[PDB]
RNA sequence: UAAUAGAAUAAGAUAUAAAA
RNA sequence: UUUUUUUAAAUAAUUU
C-alpha cells in the first residue's frame, strides 16, 4: 500500500509482528557460527537437574541496561497517564484502574521496547535450550512483579505447571532476572531442593490463600499441601531464599515450590520472569490458550506469532 | 557516539530521518538510529529549543511512542518553555505530537495553535506552508487559524511569492483538512499558471489529485487541469497514470480524449503494475463508471501474477470492483481468497465488510476466509454504521455461519442502531433475506422492530 | 537591512487621484508587484517585509512613521495622523516581529509645537541636512539641532536647514545623495536651490551634481556597503543615461499608477537597519561583499 | 575489600534499609568526591541504592548548591539524577528570601519554568519597598540570567536599585549596570540614568567593574558612545598594566563603537599584543577579529597574533576555524603554516561540521591556489552530497561556489544541488550563480533543467549590469539553452545600457544581441 | 564553601457531499 | 482580471 511520508519509519501497531529483535539493548543479534560463545558449563545443568534450580555465575546484563529496564517496569504502571499499547496485555493489575500495593504484568513482550528484546538475549535461552535437551525453544510468556515499600505482600507457594494445565506435555523452565537487589527482607526468592520429583512428576493441590494476613502464616502454609514423606525431606533440606543482584539469573524448573518473600525495604522491588517451552509440545482442547491469540484444535504443535521461535540448533 | 554532545545527536538524528524517508528505507539506519536515540537524555545539560524539537520530533517518527523518557523530557521542556519556541520551531513541535494522543501533548498542540492563531499576520512564504502542513498531519478543527492562514496565504500569493512545491505542500494541505475555500484554490491555480514551465509533471500530478479530493464542483478548471495533462502523458510512470485515474474519477466529469490515451498509456506499462496501481485503477473505474473490458483483462492478468503482493486494502478494492463490473476469473478469486485467508488480521473496520460482502455476491464460497473473516468480525463490530453492520449480516448469513460468539456483536450493534438500519430503502430486500436464514428465534427483539 | 512594505487595498483603491486624473486598479496591483519583485531582486536588503492590506489608500505611505538618524530611530509626531495611529501599531509589531527594536524614541512627540514628517531630512555625509518648509517648524529644528548635533574634532555630526517655498515637496524626494559623492538633485527651481545651500553650507566640499528630469522619482539606499542601485522611474530616459554615466546602476520600475495618487518610491519603503545583541565581548560574523585572496591571483 | 563492618553496612545501604536524610547523602557524596578509598564511585550498587535514597528525601533542607553538585556527582558515575523542582511558596510562607530562593534554585538545577517566573513576579510586586537593597541587585541578577520578557519589573527593580546610589558599591553598580543591559526590552531612559550613574564613581572601578562595565557598553551599542569614551580616558592612565581580558574587551568595543579617534586605538592594540599571549582560545579567536575590523593588522601585528594561534591551531574548535580562515584572507601578509595547519584540523572534524560551517569553509577556500591539491576537496564533496538535505540556499550557494572554484568535478552533486535549489526558489541572482557555474564544468543538463534555469534567469535579467549579463550569457551558451524569451530579456538591457549595435561591439554581445 | 553563554537552516496522497 | 476581516459577547434548559 502506500505509507505516508511522515509514517514511514514507524513500528507495528503491537511488537508481535516485529520478526527478529530491535537493536535496544544489546544491538544486533550474533551471527549464526556466533552462538557458541553464551554456552554454559555442564555443572550447572547437573546442578538444576539435580536441585530443581540453579544461578547462572554470571550477571546476564550491564547496570546501564537493568537501569533502562526498571524505567520500562516504572512506565508500565503508571496509573495517572496509563501506558500506550496497554491493550496488547494478556492481564494486567490495573485493569481496575486502581492497582494496588502489588503490580503484576503478563505478555508485555508485545507493549515495550527491550523487554521484547531481552526474550531473544542469548545468554539465557542458550541456557535454557541446554536444559531442554537441545531443542528449538519458544517463548511461553512474560511476567513483571512489582512490590510497594513498607506494605508490598508476598504470593505464597505454588508450582508453576499447576497454571499451565492446558499444556500437554512437561517441557518447561522459567527464568527469573532481578531488576533490584533483593533479600529476604525484599521478595527474595525461597525454593525447596529436590521438590519437582516429589509426586512423581505430579502437581500438589493448590494452597489456600488469604489476604489481609502476616507474611509468617502466608510461607507456612506450607505444611497443609504436602505429606508426611515430603514432610521429611523438607525437615532435612528446609526451604532455601536465595539472594541476587541487580543482573543476576536464576533458572527453576517448572515442578519445584517456589515463593517470594515481602518487601519491607524502603524502596519498591522488582523482578521479572520468562517461561521457556520446548519444541514438541501440543495442546489438550480446542480453542485459544491465552486471551485473544490464535486457537489451536486436539494435539496440534504450537506455533504462530503469538509463540515466537527464539533460538534454533541449526 | 559517546564524545557527541546533544547538539550533533540532534543534528545527526535529523540527517538520518531525511535520508530515511526519502532516498530508501535501508532497515540498517533505521535500526542504528533507534539503538542511539535509546540511550539519549536532556537532562542537566542546557540546549536551545531547536535542538530539543529535532530530538523529539526524530524520536517519535522512528517509532517512539509517548512512554519513552526521550519523549517525555522533550514534552515536559516544551511545556515549561513556551515563549522560546518561536514561529520557526513551531512546526517541528507539531509535527512531533501530531501521532501522540496523551494530554501533554494535546496541552501542547493546543498552545502552539494559538500561538499561531495570533501571529498569522507576520508570516511569510515558508512559515505558513510549514505551519500550515504540520497543522495538517494532525487532526484539529481551529477554523479561525485555518481562515487566517488562508488569508495571508491569499496575500503572498497575490504577489507570487510561492513556487511549484509550495504550491503542492499548500493544496494538500488545505485538501487534507476539509476546508472547502473557493477563493483559495482559485489563486493557487492562478499561481501555478503563472508559474508556466516550472511546474513539471512530479510537481503537477499532486495538484490534480489535491483538487480533485476537495472536490470543489468547478467544471471550468477541471477542464483545463485535463488539457494541460494532455500532453504529459506520454512522460509519465505508471504510478502518476494511476494516479490520474483515481483523479479524473473523483473529478466526476467524462473526458474521453483523455481517458483513451491514458488507456493506452497503462496498456504500455502492464508490466510495471504492482498491486497497488490496479487496485487504485479498478476503483477508479468503478467509480466514475465506465466500462472498458479491453484494459479490464490485462489488469486481471497482471493481478494474477503479484498476488504475494496483495495488502488487505488492496484485496478489498480488487475484489469489489472485479464485483460490481459482473467480472468472473476463478483462479484469481480462489487466490484472493486464500490470501485474504491467511492476512485476516490487516483487514480493517470496514475493508473486512467491503470484502465479505463483494465475495458473498458473486456465488463464490471458500470456507478457508468464511472461518477467518467471521472470526475477525467480533474486533470491527464495534467500528461500524448501520448499513455496514447490514451488509456484514447478510454477507455472514450467506457464508451459513451461527456460531453465537460471533452473532451476539453484530446483533448488538444493529440493535443500537435500529432506526438507520431500518430506514436505508436501498437494503430492503437484502433484510428479508437475513431474517429469511436465522428466522424469528433468533435475536426476537429485532424481530419485533423488523415487524413495525 | 530590512525593508518594509504595503500591499494595497484593491477594494477601497480611489477612482479618481486628486486633480481629476483617472487611475487603473489593475495595473496599480500589477505596478506593486513589480516594485516588490524588484526589490527582492536587490542584494542590499537582507529581508523584504509585506505588511497585510489596510483599507484606506494613504496606508501606503509607510514611510511616514519614523525616521532613522545614526543609531536612534525617532518616532515622528503624531498631529496630522490621528486616523493613522492603528497603523502605527500594527507596522511596530512587524518591526518587532523581525527582532528590531522594542519601541521608538519619543523625543519629538513630548515636545510642544513640533511638527515635522519623514520625508525632510536627508542623511548626508557627516551628518543630516533637514529642510525649512511648511510641514515642519523651528521648534523641529531647534529638538533636532540640541538632540544630535554634536562639535568636535572627530565626534561631529551636523544639522544643516536648508530652505525651501511653500509648494516644494518634501526634500527626500528631489534633494538627495547617492552614490558615495554624487548629488542627484531634480532639474527644478528647488533641486538647484538646495544643491547651492548645501554647497555653501559646507564650502570647500568636492562632489559631482546630477541633475534629473522633474517629476523622475527616484530611491537610493545610501549607506557605507556604497551599494549603487539606483531605482528610478521608468519613462525617463534621460535620467536612466546620466544616472549611468556617473558609474551607477540604474534600475527601471514602472512607477505610473502610484505617481498619480501622488505617493512616490521613496515613501513607499520603510528601510530599516537592525543588528543582534551581543552577550559578553563578541563579534558577530558578518557577510563578504569583496574578492578574497588578491596577492595570490 | 570490604571488612564484616564495612561490608554489613554497604549491605544495609544497597538495600535501601537506611532512611537518609538530604544533608548525610550531601556528606557522604563530599566524602566520596574527596577520597577515593573505600571504592564509593567504583559500586553501582552502591551509588543506585544512594540515588534511590536521594530520590525520596526532603531536599528543600540544603542549599540549592548542593543539590545540585549530588546530581552532579551521580551524573559523572552514570546514573540520571535530577532534583526536584521547588514549589512556590503560598499563604504564609511570603517573604522576600524565599521568593528569591526560587529564582535561585531554579537559575543553579537549569530547571527554567515560564509560569513560576510569573507567578513568583505576580507576588513579590506588593512587598517590593520591603526588600533590601543587596536583595534587590539580588533579584535583577537572577532575572537577568533566566532570560526573563517581562522587562517593566526589571525597570521597577532597576529604579528601586537607583534611589539607593550611595549604599551601593563598585562591584553592585557594576553588577546592576550588565545585569540591565542583558535584558532586552529595557527603557532608554533608566538606561541613560544608569550608565550616568556609571559614569561617576569611576575611578572607584576594579578590573572587574571595568570589565563588567566593557560588557554592558558592547552590550549596548553605539548610542551610549559618549560614556564609553569617558572610560577609554579612564583607562589610558593604566594601559600599561592591565589584564589580557580586559584588553581584549577594549578592543571588542572599540570595533563595535565604530571608534574615530585613532590614537587611543593604536595605543591599546599595541598594549594588547603585548600580552597576548595569555589570552585563551576564544579571547584569541576575538582579539584577531576585532584587530582585523579595525584595519591595524599591520605584518608585525599579523606575524606575532598567527604565532599566538598557531598553539591552539592544532586542536582548534570546529566554530573558530572559518573566522581566523577568513581573517587570513583580505590582508597582504603570508600565513602558509597557518592555512596549512587550519585545513588539516578542518579534514579531521570533516564528520561533525555542521552544514553552515562546511559551506563557510568551502566558500573561503574556493579560491585558494594550494587548497585544490588536497584530500579535504574530496571529503568535503562527499560530505556536501551527504547533506545537501539540511542546506538552506545561503549555505547551498556557498558550498557550491566553493567547490566549483575548487575544480571538484562530479555531475550527480551538482544535478542534486540544482534541483534543492528548484526546490526553493532563488531570491538573488548571487545566489542562482553558483548553480550555473557547477552545472557548466560537465557542460549537459536535462533539458527539463535547462527550461527551469531560462525561466528563472529571465526576470533577473533586468537589473543585472553588462558583466553579470556577460557572464549569465557565458553560462547559458555553455549548458545550451533554447528558449527565446529569455536571449530576448538580456538583449534589451544590453541596448539600454549601449544604444545601439557598432562594429566596434565584442562579437559575442553582438551574438547575443541577435538573440539566437 | 562553590554559577559563564557563541551557531540561524523548507517534502508532497486516509475509501464522502447542488449554482457572479 | 478582482471581491476577506478588528467584541469582555453568557438569556437555550433540565432531572440524563
Amino acid at each position: 500500500s502506500y505509507v505516508l511520508k511522515f509514517l514511514r519509519g514507524q513500528l507495528p501497531e503491537d511488537l508481535k509482528d516485529v520478526n527478529g529483535a530491535l537493536g535496544c539493548l544489546y544491538g544486533t543479534l550474533p551471527d549464526v557460527d556466533e552462538f557458541g560463545q553464551f554456552v554454559i558449563s555442564p555443572d550447572v545443568v547437573n546442578s538444576f537437574h539435580q536441585f530443581g534450580y540453579v544461578k547462572m555465575p554470571i550477571p546476564v546484563l550491564d547496570h546501564q541496561q537493568i537501569d533502562k529496564l526498571a524505567d520500562e517496569v516504572n512506565e508500565l504502571a503508571n496509573n495517572v497517564e496509563h501506558h500506550p499499547k496497554t491493550e496488547r496485555l494478556y492481564a494486567t493489575s490495573l485493569a481496575d484502574l486502581t492497582g494496588g500495593p502489588l503490580f503484576f504484568c503478563q505478555g508485555q513482550w508485545r507493549a515495550a521496547w527491550g523487554m521484547h528484546d531481552l526474550i531473544y538475549l542469548p545468554t539465557i535461552t542458550v541456557a535454557a535450550s541446554q536444559i531442554l535437551n537441545n531443542s528449538l525453544v519458544r517463548l511461553w510468556y512474560d511476567e513483571v512483579f512489582m512490590k510497594a515499600a513498607r506494605t508490598g505482600p508476598c504470593v505464597p507457594w505454588q508450582q508453576n505447571y499447576a497454571r499451565w494445565q492446558h499444556t500437554k506435555p512437561v517441557n518447561h523452565v522459567t527464568v527469573m532476572i532481578a531488576l533490584d537487589t533483593m533479600n529476604k527482607d525484599r521478595g527474595a526468592p525461597c525454593l525447596v531442593p529436590g521438590s519437582h520429583r516429589w509426586r512423581e512428576g505430579g502437581l500438589l493441590p493448590p494452597v489456600s490463600y488469604d489476604p489481609t494476613k502476616d507474611e509468617a502464616h502466608q510461607l507456612n502454609t506450607i505444611w497443609e499441601i504436602i505429606n508426611e514423606e515430603e514432610g521429611e525431606m523438607l525437615m532435612d533440606t528446609p526451604p532455601v531464599t536465595v539472594d541476587l543482584r541487580r543482573g543476576e539469573a536464576l533458572l527453576i524448573h517448572p515442578l519445584t515450590l517456589f515463593a517470594t518473600h515481602g518487601n519491607r525495604s524502603l524502596d519498591a522491588v522488582r523482578c521479572c520472569f520468562i517461561h521457556y517451552m520446548g519444541e514438541k509440545t501440543y495442546a489438550v482442547q480446542n480453542g485459544p490458550l491465552l486471551p485473544h491469540t490464535t486457537k489451536f484444535q486436539a494435539d496440534a504443535m504450537i506455533q504462530g506469532p503469538f509463540y515466537p521461535v527464539v533460538f534454533d540448533p541449526a | 557516539v559517546s564524545h557527541l554532545s546533544a547538539r550533533n545527536i540532534a543534528t545527526e538524528a535529523l540527517q538520518m530521518k531525511k535520508l530515511h524517508q526519502e532516498r530508501g528505507g535501508n532497515p540498517m539506519l533505521a535500526q542504528q538510529a533507534r539503538r542511539v536515540l535509546f540511550a539519549t537524555s536532556i537532562a542537566g545539560q542546557n540546549l536551545d529549543a531547536r535542538s530539543v524539537a529535532l530530538l523529539l520530533n526524530t524520536a517519535v517518527y522512528f517509532g517512539m511512542e509517548s512512554d519513552a523518557k526521550l519523549v517525555r523530557e522533550c514534552i515536559d521542556y516544551c511545556l515549561k518553555n513556551d515563549k522560546l519556541i518561536t514561529v520557526d520551531v513551531l512546526p517541528i513541535v507539531v509535527t512531533a505530537c501530531a501521532t501522540l494522543k496523551s494530554r501533554d501533548a494535546r496541552e501542547v498542540i493546543e498552545m502552539q495553535a494559538q500561538k499561531a492563531a495570533r501571529n498569522a499576520k507576520f508570516l511569510d512564504a515558508k512559515d505558513v506552508t510549514n505551519i500550515i502542513s504540520a497543522f495538517s498531519k494532525t487532526g484539529i478543527n481551529h477554523e479561525k487559524l485555518f481562515a487566517f492562514l488562508s488569508r495571508r496565504v491569499q496575500t503572498l500569493a497575490r504577489v507570487g511569492e510561492f513556487e511549484a512545491a509550495h504550491l503542492v505542500i499548500l493544496a494538500n494541505a488545505f485538501s487534507r483538512l476539509r476546508y472547502r475555500d473557493k477563493f483559495l484554490f482559485g489563486a493557487i491555480a492562478r499561481r501555478a499558471m503563472s508559474l508556466r514551465e516550472r511546474v513539471t509533471v512530479n510537481e503537477l500530478v499532486p495538484l490534480i489529485v489535491a483538487f480533485s479530493k476537495i472536490g470543489l464542483k468547478d467544471p471550468k478548471l477541471s477542464k483545463r487541469f485535463a488539457t494541460k495533462a494532455m500532453e504529459y502523458v506520454d512522460q509519465m510512470n505508471a504510478e502518476q497514470v494511476a494516479s490520474m485515474f483515481m483523479a479524473f474519477a473523483y473529478f466526476g466529469i467524462r473526458y474521453d480524449q483523455l481517458f483513451g490515451v491514458l488507456t493506452n498509456r497503462a496498456v504500455e506499462l502492464i508490466d510495471e503494475f504492482n498491486a497497488q496501481y490496479i487496485s487504485t485503477t479498478l476503483n477508479a473505474f468503478q467509480r466514475i463508471g465506465i466500462n472498458n473490458p479491453e484494459l479490464f483483462d490485462n489488469l486481471a492478468e497482471r493481478a494474477l501474477a503479484v498476488v504475494q503482493d496483495h495488502d488487505a486494502r488492496d484485496i478489498s478494492k480488487t475484489v469489489t470492483a472485479l464485483a460490481h463490473f459482473g467480472l468472473k476469473d476463478e483462479e484469481l478469486f480462489k487466490r484472493l481468497a486464500s490470501h485474504a485467508a491467511s492476512i485476516a488480521d490487516q483487514f480493517d473496520a470496514m475493508g473486512l465488510v467491503n470484502t465479505a460482502h463483494a465475495f458473498a455476491r458473486t456465488n463464490f464460497l471458500q470456507q478457508d476466509m468464511a472461518v477467518a473473516l467471521s472470526e475477525r468480525s467480533v474486533y470491527v463490530c464495534r467500528l461500524l454504521d448501520a448499513g455496514e453492520t447490514r451488509r456484514l449480516l447478510w454477507a455472514l448469513a450467506k457464508f451459513q455461519v451461527r456460531d453465537p460468539k460471533i452473532l451476539t456483536p453484530v446483533f448488538n450493534r444493529c440493535l443500537a442502531l435500529h432506526y438507520d438500519f431500518f430506514a436505508d430503502p436501498t437494503g430492503s430486500e437484502e433484510i428479508e433475506e437475513i431474517f429469511d436464514f436465522y428466522g424469528p428465534n433468533f435475536c426476537p427483539p429485532l424481530y419485533q422492530l423488523y415487524i413495525s | 537591512l530590512h525593508a518594509f512594505v504595503r500591499s494595497p487595498h484593491y477594494r477601497t483603491i480611489p477612482s479618481a487621484g486628486p486633480n481629476g486624473i483617472v487611475v487603473n486598479r489593475d495595473m496599480l496591483v500589477h505596478q506593486f508587484r513589480d516594485f516588490y519583485k524588484t526589490l527582492q531582486h536587490c542584494s542590499l536588503v537582507d529581508k523584504v517585509h509585506l505588511m497585510s492590506e489596510r483599507p484606506s489608500v494613504e496606508a501606503l505611505r509607510v514611510a511616514d512613521q519614523m525616521v532613522s538618524i545614526g543609531a536612534t530611530f525617532l518616532e515622528m509626531p503624531l498631529t496630522g495622523m490621528e486616523h493613522r495611529a492603528t497603523e502605527f501599531m500594527e507596522s511596530m509589531r512587524y518591526v518587532r516581529g523581525a527582532g528590531g527594536p522594542s519601541t521608538l524614541a519619543s523625543y519629538l512627540q513630548d515636545t510642544e509645537n513640533c511638527r515635522c514628517n519623514s520625508g525632510d531630512v536627508v542623511c548626508l555625509p557627516n551628518g543630516i541636512a533637514v529642510g525649512h518648509g511648511p510641514r515642519t517648524n523651528a521648534v523641529a529644528h531647534t529638538t533636532l539641532k540640541q538632540l544630535f548635533e554634536v562639535k568636535d574634532d572627530q565626534f561631529s555630526f551636523d544639522v544643516f536647514t536648508l530652505e525651501q517655498e511653500g509648494d516644494a515637496p518634501p526634500l527626500g524626494d528631489y534633494f538627495g545623495f547617492a552614490g558615495s559623492n554624487v548629488l542627484l538633485t531634480w532639474k527644478d527651481e528647488h533641486g538647484l536651490l538646495a544643491v547651492d545651500q548645501y554647497q555653501q553650507k559646507q564650502p570647500h566640499t568636492e562632489m559631482n551634481v546630477v541633475y534629473l528630469e522633474p517629476g523622475c522619482h527616484f530611491l537610493s539606499f545610501y549607506g557605507v556597503d556604497h551599494t549603487i542601485d539606483v531605482l528610478v522611474q521608468k519613462g525617463y530616459e534621460r535620467s536612466m543615461d546620466s544616472i549611468a554615466a556617473a558609474g551607477l546602476n540604474p534600475i527601471p520600475v514602472q512607477w505610473s499608477e502610484m505617481d498619480k495618487l501622488g505617493i512616490s518610491m521613496r515613501a513607499a519603503v520603510l528601510p530599516l537597519k537592525f543588528f543582534k545583541a551581543n552577550v559578553g565581548g563578541m563579534l558577530s560574523r558578518n557577510k563578504s561583499r569583496g574578492a578574497r585572496w588578491q596577492t595570490h591571483q | 575489600a570490604r571488612p564484616s563492618a564495612l561490608h554489613l553496612i554497604f549491605e544495609r545501604c544497597k538495600l535501601n534499609l537506611v532512611e537518609f536524610t538530604a544533608q548525610d547523602v550531601y556528606q557522604i557524596c563530599t566524602t566520596a568526591y574527596n577520597m577515593d578509598t573505600l571504592g564509593m564511585l567504583q559500586d553501582p550498587d552502591f551509588m543506585r541504592g544512594l540515588h534511590d535514597a536521594f530520590r525520596r528525601s526532603d531536599q528543600t533542607v540544603i542549599s540549592p548548591f548542593q543539590a545540585n553538585l549530588i546530581a552532579d556527582t551521580f551524573r559523572k558515575v552514570g546514573i540520571n539524577s535530577m532534583p526536584k523542582e521547588v514549589s512556590v511558596p503560598e499563604e504564609d510562607a511570603i517573604s522576600p528570601e524565599s521568593l528569591i530562593l526560587v529564582l535561585r534554585n531554579m537559575n543553579i538545577t537549569k530547571q527554567r519554568d515560564e509560569r513560576k517566573i510569573n507567578e513568583v513576579l505576580k507576588l513579590m510586586f506588593p512587598i517590593l519597598d520591603e526588600f533590601s537593597p543587596t536583595q534587590l541587585s539580588l533579584t535583577v541578577t537572577e532575572l537577568a540570567r533566566l532570560k526573563s520578557t517581562n522587562a517593566d519589573f526589571v525597570g521597577k527593580l532597576a529604579k528601586r536599585i537607583m534611589e539607593y546610589n550611595d549604599d551601593l558599591s563598585a562591584l553592585d553598580i557594576s553588577s546592576a549596570a550588565v545585569s540591565l543591559a542583558y535584558c532586552p526590552g529595557i527603557s532608554h531612559n533608566i538606561l541613560y540614568r544608569m550608565m550616568q550613574i556609571v559614569e561617576e564613581r569611576m575611578g572607584e572601578f576594579q578590573p572587574e567593574d571595568y570589565i563588567n562595565v566593557l560588557h554592558a557598553l558592547n552590550t549596548l551599542g553605539p548610542k551610549f558612545v559618549n560614556t564609553f569614551r569617558k572610560i577609554v580616558e579612564c583607562g589610558l592612565q593604566h594601559v600599561e598594566n592591565m589584564d589580557a581580558v580586559t584588553l581584549t574587551n577594549y578592543m571588542v568595543c572599540f570595533s563595535t563603537m565604530d571608534y574615530k579617534q585613532r590614537e587611543h586605538i593604536d595605543i591599546y592594540a599595541d598594549a594588547l599584543v603585548e600580552v597576548a599571549t595569555d589570552l585563551s582560545e576564544k579571547d584569541l579567536v576575538m582579539a584577531f577579529i576585532a584587530l582585523q575590523r579595525l584595519r591595524l593588522l599591520s605584518d608585525t601585528m599579523f606575524g606575532t597574533m598567527a604565532s599566538c594561534v598557531i598553539r591552539y591551531a592544532a586542536k582548534m574548535d570546529p566554530r573558530n576555524i572559518a573566522p581566523i580562515m577568513d581573517i587570513c584572507s583580505t590582508v597582504p601578509h603570508a600565513s602558509d603554516h597557518l592555512m596549512k595547519v587550519l585545513m588539516d584540523r578542518a579534514v579531521e572534524c570533516t564528520r561533525i561540521l555542521t552544514a553552515n560551517q562546511l559551506g563557510d569553509i568551502l566558500d573561503i577556500l574556493g579560491l585558494y591556489p594550494p587548497a585544490r591539491e588536497h584530500p579535504l576537496v574530496q571529503l568535503f564533496g562527499k560530505q556536501a552530497r551527504l547533506r545537501l538535505d539540511l542546506m538552506g540556499p545561503d549555505a547551498l550557494a556557498n558550498a557550491t561556489r566553493g567547490l566549483a572554484n575548487l575544480g571538484y568535478a562530479d555531475p550527480e552533486y551538482y544535478a542534486q544541488a540544482a534541483e534543492t535549489g528548484f526546490r526553493y526558489g532563488f531570491k538573488d541572482w548571487t545566489l542562482l550563480e553558483p548553480m550555473l557555474m557547477g552545472l557548466s564544468i560537465t557542460g549537459q543538463c536535462p533539458p527539463t533543467m535547462v527550461r527551469v534555469l531560462g525561466s528563472h534567469i529571465a526576470p533577473m535579467a533586468r537589473s543585472m549590469s553588462l558583466m553579470e549579463i556577460e557572464r549569465a550569457n557565458r553560462y547559458l551558451r555553455r549548458l545550451g539553452c533554447e528558449d527565446d524569451f529569455v536571449y530576448k530579456a538580456m538583449a534589451s538591457r544590453v541596448l539600454q545600457f549601449v544604444k545601439e549595435v557598432t562594429p566596434e561591439m565584442p562579437e559575442d554581445l553582438q551574438v547575443l544581441l541577435q538573440r539566437g
